RNA sequence: GUAGG
């Protein structure tokens, strides 16, 4: 497996594939239920239905294989051969391929210079086309035919003159005879009127025939190839008048002849000529035409494949006609389409053998065209073949496309054996690598291993008896099972699996019941609630799979979340409450027996058991040797006249008993801690432990913390009751005062003194003030010993707004369709809302719920798009070859006389790599290629450095992918990234994970549409697709004088650049709210008005660095609005991916097209090649494009087809003949090969393991 | 869409009356005699042959005149017969086929209009098509008319009685037996698509709910392999000669077993010797010693 | 809101319209004095449509008998 | 189709 080349399939190849030829619509007999002869399912073309059984029965046994019986001709082999072998249908009248036409012009390609309507009215038998003309022959005999037509006109005029003479004679004769007769007064006048009416009619037909002669003559003078003759009567007239110099035809046959006689080389030359000197949209049309023509010219495949001649058929088992119980049947819809095409072809053949009219045969050929097209894709034209009438018919194309297509449901996401699922319950007695599996689940997962073990232990006599015993389920089987499951990892997994912590390995363990048991600490990483959930439990089998689950996917080696390098496996619901209750300042209860001095902790717990002491009370505690003192206690020490090293010996402190216990939980080497732990400080110390200790110790301390936290949370005694939540007493007074004020304003509105809109505006203001005031009063009232304050302050669970609306008035509630009411709710959930208050609360509740469902759909889609563009990048080099870097500000917002580190230094420069060394006082402070943590950054800012040159991926120059040195250190491991890691996929997952969590929207439009910029997730996608912003603000082109022209029709902005450059004029809406002064100096980068900048022009005018920094800043400020933080490397990967391509301009010497997308690498190679050749390099400009366009444009067709849009890409790849090499990830996942990312990489696969000679000597 | 274009293709053509149609038929027979004379191997004058050819061409033109005229009638009949499984437009084409057949077999000798003669052949062609290409599992014509007669008479029974008639009653009105009744009732069903919604708007297909049977169960396959190995082991435990003769008799190396005397050619023994050693082999293998390991296999 | 009666009325109306089309066709292809009420009609459309509504129709749903409250709601 | 996530 080295490539998958694809090209246009000619008729000869289709014949080669065929092992026969279909000649009937028959499938099976109605009474014998066996396949018929020479139709569909025929044994003689596809293969025997039963293993080695020929249809007649001449051969029925297995021994005599590889022979054909002369009775029915069936070849005896395995029935599975039917699944492969294919036949082919013949066509009496050629038809055209639907896919390559009736679409965008990037696949049709304008090969023949005709509008789509022309083809649509030729290849459906509605007009004529002139396939070929003897144009030279027509000019050779021009004088002769001209003379003949002149003679024809001469005799026409002579005959007409004779007709005039006869008419005049008749008129005179009848007039004379009737006036002589005198039958009535004026008979002569009446007959003369009749005669002149007859003359008029004869003249009318005379001019009509003259017209027909002149028009057929000028049409003859208007002969050329590729001319449509809509009027069939006209074409017939041409044919009767003249033949043997022009040939015309209808339907796909004319196109087939035209392509056969086509000369793509001459067309390519002409198109190059017009591209050299051409203007307008004609240049774009000639560009597309050149693109498609070049494709045929470069590739050996001939264009005649556009119009097929034989229709391939599927092997029958891919379209099974399975038998169902009850006498019914079942068939895939492809059978019906094949039957229709076969029937229509047969009837056309029958009608062609007998002399038949042109009308009927043309109609039948049109029907055949309609049928074959449906087979390629039903419903691409007119109305879809409905078949039974309740639904369309699934065609061939429909199986390769969409959510349910073959690509995205059967090559990427497959089903798998050795798996299970069940509800989950929390298990606190486990460790960080243990999970409980029910007996039945474990038994059914490990059945082969249990059977092998049973036979080895002699409980079971044989494999069959072992199977019988395990199915019976006797106690010996369960004992063997309990023996066998251990030291074997199982991968637990949850359904959404947003990020790579979704699948985690555990060591199993038997347990009664039927619900999995899981470790609480890891629950928050999955996002696994226990309301009611379910978790898949996959089982690795091979040695490699279990080894991987041991080393990589273990639940104990995934402390740090890769989004931002912070701990994720230390949840806080019930345990942080216990720890906070432990290390809490006094007043948490009545501090009984405080201030004493105790010999050691042991005496403290004995006193506590005695009940005199309280866990919260400041007392003096000694510590035996080996207890490291507090970090800040290092300077202070005891009082002595001799040197004393309290870093490692006895020392007395003032602290609480609970602080002593908490410190006892932590490792002995860890210094003391004497503050509240809460949620942030606990995360900080966990981060410190994960940084500075091996993994097993970290896990052990996490488990001790879990146990102690649960126990002390139980001891805490937090509750909720009627008296636990008390409304502030001051609420009623203040709210009634504000009600009085509101009533006064309502009264003064009743007199019309104030407008309704204004009244609503001030009510909003006053009630916002009132709700803020009551919130402050409630916050002041509640002590810190109240159960709720404990669980909200500690960081366990809850936010103060929920408390505000539980105990304080809920207040302003948005009305429907993003409006605000003037009368806020004046009650709390404790007090109890009223009816209309409940209704107007529901107004917002339902909208909130709807939003969440929609958000999941949008975030999921975004995450999918992100991965596909970013999949290719992989760290494929240990260290870079270059030195260029990227400048970052180390410390910003530096107050007067001091230096302050930036608030978000953690997500900007931490974990990067310093490319060049730094010297501020003549000495190195941060050595090169050393990461940036708290200590180094603190020292650097203390020295007073303002900016640094951090190495980063954008400037990284690596021949293969991107080196590890530039990428910095990963976040989930806390160490430099190993070679071959998939940084693209983790980047995309990190970007996409919080998309659900964004869940923010403009609270009120404010009555103006288009002013407020898109916010939240839409903004992000609007960022990541290069989409021009909804509210766009033009940017200054360059320095100069800017002024406003307020034309009545529409506002207008005009800036004349300085230095005499050309004046530049931009438009602007009437509602501007501009800020730049009129007739004033402007700078290059400044924006003209409020809105949102368009990335394209910033790239065009400023530079790639400007758009890069603007993009990362914009997305990061969007994200951190709610509070989510991600590192900048994740975004930088994608932002680098966007700009990889380039727009070639002035493609003169490069010889390829101008103004089309080009990979940067191929641009550089072509430029080097052409400058080496002596020709100048074609120019180029950076071009920012969305993630989607970029993914579709990827070189490998197979990966592109696996993306959302399939038909266009497959068609373009087919016409271009692009062989896809299997380098990449999404290309190799479908083939089932090893992804070249990490353990699958080459250098990591070709080692040999040998025991040492001394080891073999040891024995 | 396409049927609209075909009706347009019909467009406006001159309808036929008695005098016009009989004159056309006269030209038809004139041309038929002309081409008959042309086909004769006897030498004919060149100008005479061209005269015969042009009158034959004029007769062909008259033919197409009749067909283009009566397209409207045949599509009317197609409407009468459509909606029963086949496509409407295909029925129209089949009616056109019946029309060309009938006009090939019409003459003015009949003292009536076209509409009474052609319509019989149009009805014939449509009925044949509807009986031949309607059902996926094709039924033959005799059984097809059996099905339709049963269906219509059963509908008449429902209309009259208003209840489901007893099988014997239907058998009597049909005069067949109840066995043939259930047979024909089962023969008249229709396939149900595997791509049906399965009653679910999305994510489901009736084609992904029924398990196959060709697939080899790994459990049974490995059990068979262990059976083969254990039997071969116990077979080797016995004498190599006894082993070989039993193996060739029961065909443990090839699919087809060999007869007794069939073994007495390669091994050069008698048809009764081979029987004797086979018998004592069955006696030994019947011993409980070399049976236990084979008991669970059955 | 269309209640049950209106939906059933709409479906039986569609069935009876199909019946009218069929009987009009038959009348156009039937001889006078061979015409009776019991012969001209055909009961297939009406029963076909009413059964095609009561099965395989979104508004026709499976009763949920978890408890009487499920039934009511 | 409707429930639970
Ligand atoms: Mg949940
Ligand atoms: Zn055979
Ligand atoms: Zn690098």
């Amino acid at each position: 497996f080295d490539e998958l080349r694809i090209g246009l399939a000619t008729a000869d190849d289709i014949r080669q594939w065929s092992h026969g030829e279909v000649k009937k619509p028959e499938t099976i007999n109605y009474r014998t239920l066996k396949p018929e002869k020479d139709g569909l399912f025929c044994e003689k073309i596809f293969g025997p239905t039963r293993d080695w059984e020929c249809y007649c029965g001449k051969y029925k046994r297995v021994r005599f294989k590889g022979i054909i019986c002369e009775r029915c001709g069936v070849e005896v082999t395995r029935a599975k051969v039917r699944r492969e072998r294919m036949g082919h249908i013949e066509l009496a009248a050629p038809v055209t391929h639907i896919w390559y036409f009736k679409g965008v012009p990037s696949r049709l390609g304008y090969l023949l210079d005709l509008a789509p309507k022309d083809l649509e009215k030729v290849i459906y038998f509605a007009a004529y086309m002139i396939t070929f003309v003897d144009e030279e022959r027509r000019t050779r005999d021009l004088p002769s035919l001209e003379a003949h037509v002149s003679v024809e006109r001469q005799q026409i005029e002579q005959r007409r003159d004779s007709d005039l003479e006869a008419r005049a004679k008749k008129l005179e004769t009848d007039l004379a005879e009737l006036e002589a007769e005198g039958a009535k007064a004026d008979v002569r006048r009446k007959v003369r009127e009749g005669a002149e009416r007859e003359m008029k009619q004869l003249r009318d037909r005379a001019q009509r025939e003259i017209d027909r002669l002149d028009e057929v003559w000028n049409r003859f003078k208007n002969l050329k190839v590729q001319d449509l003759e809509g009027d069939e009567l006209l074409y017939r007239e041409l044919r009767d008048r003249f033949g043997t110099y022009f040939d015309g035809s209808m339907g796909a046959a004319a196109l087939q002849k035209r392509l056969e006689s086509f000369d793509l080389d001459e067309e390519a030359e002409r198109l190059r000529e017009i591209i050299r000197t051409g203007k307008g949209q004609k240049k774009t049309r000639a560009l597309k035409r050149l693109k498609v023509v070049s494709a045929f010219l470069q590739t050996s495949n001939s264009p005649k494949g556009m119009v097929l001649d034989c229709v391939p058929v599927i092997p029958p088992d891919l379209r099974p006609m399975v038998q169902l119980d009850g006498g019914r049947f079942a068939t895939s819809d492809l059978n019906d389409l094949y039957r229709r095409v076969i029937n229509r072809n047969n009837r056309l053949k029958r009608l062609l053998d007998l002399g038949a009219p042109e009308i009927i045969v043309n109609n039948e050929k049109r029907m055949l065209q309609e049928a074959v097209d449906a087979l390629f894709d039903n419903g691409r034209r007119g109305r879809p073949v409905t078949g039974p009438g309740n639904r369309p018919l699934k065609s061939l194309s429909d199986m390769l496309k969409g959510k349910q297509g073959r690509f995205r449901q059967n090559l990427l996401g497959k089903r798998v054996d050795y798996s299970a699922r069940s509800v989950i319950v929390v298990g606190p007695q486990l460790k960080l690598h243990q999970c409980g599996l029910p007996k039945a689940m474990a038994l059914e997962l490990f059945k082969p291993f249990v059977m092998k073990r049973l036979v080895d232990l002699n409980h079971a006599q044989n494999i069959k008896s072992a199977k019988r015993m395990v199915e019976r389920g006797r106690t010996v089987v369960y004992d063997v099972l309990e023996e066998v499951i251990a030291e074997h990892p199982v991968l637990l997994n949850r359904a959404p699996t947003l990020h790579r912590l979704g699948i985690q390995a555990f060591e199993p363990q038997l347990v009664e019941g039927k619900a999995i048991q899981i470790h609480p600490l890891v629950c928050t990483a999955f996002n696994a609630d226990f309301d009611g959930d379910q978790m898949a439990v996959h089982l690795p089998l091979s040695a490699e799979a279990q080894a991987e689950a041991r080393i990589l996917m273990l639940s104990s080696n995934n402390i740090l979340k890769p989004a931002d390098g912070r701990p994720v496996t230390m949840p806080t619901q019930d345990m942080v409450l216990g720890l906070f209750f432990l290390t809490t300042d006094s007043e948490g209860r009545s501090p009984k027996g405080e201030g004493r001095a105790f010999g050691s902790s042991a005496e403290a717990i004995m006193a506590f058991d005695a009940g005199d002491l309280t866990l919260q009370a400041k007392i003096d505690i000694r510590f035996p040797v080996g207890t490291i003192p507090p970090r800040g206690f290092e300077p202070p020490a005891r009082e002595e006249g001799e040197p004393e090293w309290q870093q490692g010996d006895t020392f007395t402190l003032k602290t609480t008993l609970g602080r002593a216990l908490f410190n006892e939980l932590l490792p002995e080497d860890y210094p003391f801690v004497d503050y509240e732990v809460g949620k942030k400080q606990l995360s900080e110390i966990v981060n410190d432990l994960a940084e500075r200790y091996p993994k097993v110790i970290v896990a052990a301390t996490l488990d001790n913390l879990k146990a102690a936290g649960f126990f002390w949370a139980t001891r805490s005694g937090v509750t909720v009751a009627i008296s636990d939540i008390v409304v502030p007493d001051a609420k009623k007074e203040i709210v009634k005062g504000y009600e009085g004020q509101d009533e006064k304003v309502q009264k003064q509105y009743e007199r019309g003194l104030i407008t309704k809109e204004e009244r609503t505006q001030e009510l909003i203001a006053i009630w916002t003030k009132a709700t803020n005031e009551v919130a402050e009063a409630m916050n002041d009232n509640f002590p810190k010993t109240n159960p709720v304050s404990m669980m909200v302050n500690s960081g366990a669970r809850g936010n103060m707004m929920q408390m505000r609306q539980i105990a304080g008035m809920r207040g302003l509630v948005s009305n429907a369709k993003n409006e605000t009411i003037p009368r806020p709710i004046k009650a709390s959930f404790r007090e109890g809302l009223s009816v209309l208050e409940y209704f107007i609360s529901t107004h917002g509740a339902r909208k909130g719920l709807a939003d969440t469902a929609l958000r999941t759909a949008d975030s999921g889609y975004l995450t999918r798009r992100l991965v596909d563009v970013s999949q290719d990048v992989i760290i494929r080099e240990e260290d870079c070859g270059t030195e260029r870097g990227l400048k970052l500000p180390i410390a910003t917002r530096d107050a007067d006389g001091t230096l302050r580190k930036a608030e978000d230094v953690e997500t900007s420069v931490y974990a990067r790599m310093l490319a060049e060394d730094v010297v501020i006082d003549g000495k190195v402070i941060a050595p090169a290629n050393v990461d940036l943590g708290d200590v180094l950054i603190d020292a650097l800012v203390a020295h007073g450095v303002e900016e640094v040159k951090t190495r980063s991926i954008l400037t990284c120059e690596s021949q293969v992918g991107t080196c590890a040195m530039c990428y910095g250190r990963s976040l989930a491991t806390g160490k430099l990234v190993d070679i071959g890691e998939a940084v693209g996929i983790i980047a995309a997952q990190s970007i996409g994970e919080p998309g659900t969590q964004l869940t923010m929207r403009t609270f009120h439009t404010g009555g103006v549409a288009g002013d407020d910029i898109t916010q939240g997730l839409p903004r992000v996608v609007e960022l990541f697709e290069a989409r021009t912003p909804k509210g766009v603000a033009p940017i200054s082109e360059a320095s100069g004088r800017v002024r406003i022209e307020e034309t009545e029709k529409t506002k207008k902005i005009v800036v004349t650049p300085d230095d005499g450059s050309d004046e530049t004029a931009f438009p602007i809406s009437k509602r501007a709210r501009l800020l730049v002064g009129e007739g004033d100096h402007v700078e290059v980068g400044q924006k003209l008005t409020v809105g949102a900048t368009n990335p394209h022009d910033v790239l065009r005018i400023l530079g790639q660095r400007a758009v890069q920094v603007h993009l990362v800043g914009e997305v990061q400020k969007v994200y951190n609005s709610q509070g989510v933080s991600i590192h900048d490397k994740h975004i930088e990967i994608i932002i680098r991916q966007m700009l990889r391509r380039v727009t070639i301009i002035e493609s003169g010497d490069a010889e390829l097209l101008p103004g089309e997308l080009v990979e940067r690498t191929k641009f550089e190679t072509e430029n080097r090649r052409v400058v080496q050749e002596g020709g100048h390099p074609a120019s180029g400009r950076p071009q920012l494009m969305g993630i989607t366009k970029a993914s579709l444009a990827t070189e490998s067709w197979l990966s592109a087809a696996s993306f959302q849009e399939t038909t266009r890409v497959l068609t373009d790849a087919a016409i271009n003949a692009k062989s896809d090499s299997l380098i990449g990830l999404k290309e190799n996942v479908i083939i089932g090969k090893l992804i070249p990312a990490g353990t699958g990489l080459s250098r990591y696969r070709n080692i040999r393991v040998e025991p040492t000679e001394e080891a073999k000597a040891a024995m | 869409d396409p049927v609209k274009d075909y009706l347009k293709q019909i467009g406006k053509v001159p309808l036929l009356n008695a005098e016009q149609e009989v004159e056309l038929a006269k030209r038809i027979e004139a041309g038929l005699f002309a081409e008959d004379k042309l086909a004769n191997s006897d030498k004919l004058a060149p100008k005479l042959k061209r005269e015969l050819e042009i009158i034959a061409e004029d007769g062909r033109r008259a033919k197409n005149h009749l067909l283009e005229a009566n397209l409207r009638l045949v599509v009317s009949l197609a409407k009468r017969y459509t909606g029963r499984g086949m496509l409407f437009l295909d029925l129209i084409q089949e009616g056109n086929l019946g029309l060309i057949r009938a006009v090939e077999k019409f003459d003015y000798t009949k003292g009536y209009k076209f509409s009474t003669y052609a319509t019989w052949w149009i009805r014939q062609a449509i009925t044949r098509a509807m009986a031949d290409q309607a059902r996926t599992i094709r039924i033959p014509v005799h059984m097809v008319e059996v099905i339709n007669k049963l269906a219509r008479v059963q509908r008449q029974m429902l209309q009259d009685l208003g209840r489901e008639p007893t099988p014997e009653e239907l058998a009597k009105e049909l005069d067949m037996t109840p066995e043939k009744v259930i047979e024909v009732q089962k023969y008249g069903r229709e396939p149900i698509s595997l791509h049906t919604p399965l009653g679910e708007d999305g994510d489901s297909e009736f084609g992904d709910l029924i398990e196959d049977s060709e697939a080899v169960v790994p459990a049974d396959a490995v059990s068979f392999t262990l059976l083969q190995e254990q039997l071969h082991s116990v077979l080797d435990t016995l004498s190599e000669r006894e082993a070989g003769v039993v193996s060739m008799r029961f065909g443990l190396t090839d699919g087809q077993p060999k007869t007794l005397d069939e073994i007495g050619k390669v091994y050069g023994v008698t048809r009764e010797r081979i029987r004797q050693i086979e018998s004592k082999t069955m006696s030994k293998l019947r011993h409980p010693s070399r049976s236990q390991v084979l008991r669970d296999y059955l | 809101i269309r209640n049950v009666g209106e939906l059933i009325q709409n479906q039986v109306r569609t069935g009876l319209a199909r019946m009218e089309r069929v009987v009009r066709e038959r009348m156009t292809t039937q001889d006078v004095e061979a015409i009776t009420p019991q012969t001209l009609i055909n009961i297939r459309p009406v029963v076909a449509s009413i059964k095609e509504f009561f099965g395989t129709s979104q508004l026709s749903q499976f009763m949920d008998q978890n408890n009487p409250l499920s039934g009511l709601t």
